[PDB]
């Protein structure tokens, strides 16, 4: 049939990953700025 | 020869071969988007957990 391929729809997981990528950056520099205030 | 008025009016048509349903399967609601998309969807899932 015409099944939606990823080629299609692979930019929402780069996005996605992308963001987790970032938030668990996010959270390590506020981890490491607190536990070097410490 | 001498034909009679005609006893039978036909002419040239056309014979496919005669269709049917198309049974859709059990899990044909996962067509709208292609295997990887689910498989993938899946692996997404459990990441962003």
């Amino acid at each position: 049939t015409s099944a939606l391929s990823l080629s299609n729809v692979a930019g929402v997981f780069y996005i996605l990953v992308g963001g987790l990528g970032l938030a668990m950056l996010v959270a390590l520099i506020e981890f490491c700025y607190k536990s070097r205030a410490e | 020869i001498d034909f009679s008025k005609p006893f039978m009016s036909l002419g040239i048509s056309i014979m496919i071969k005669k269709p049917q349903k198309s049974k859709p399967g059990v899990f044909s609601f996962l067509d709208p988007l292609a295997y990887e998309i689910w498989m993938c969807i899946v692996f997404a899932y459990i990441g962003v957990s």
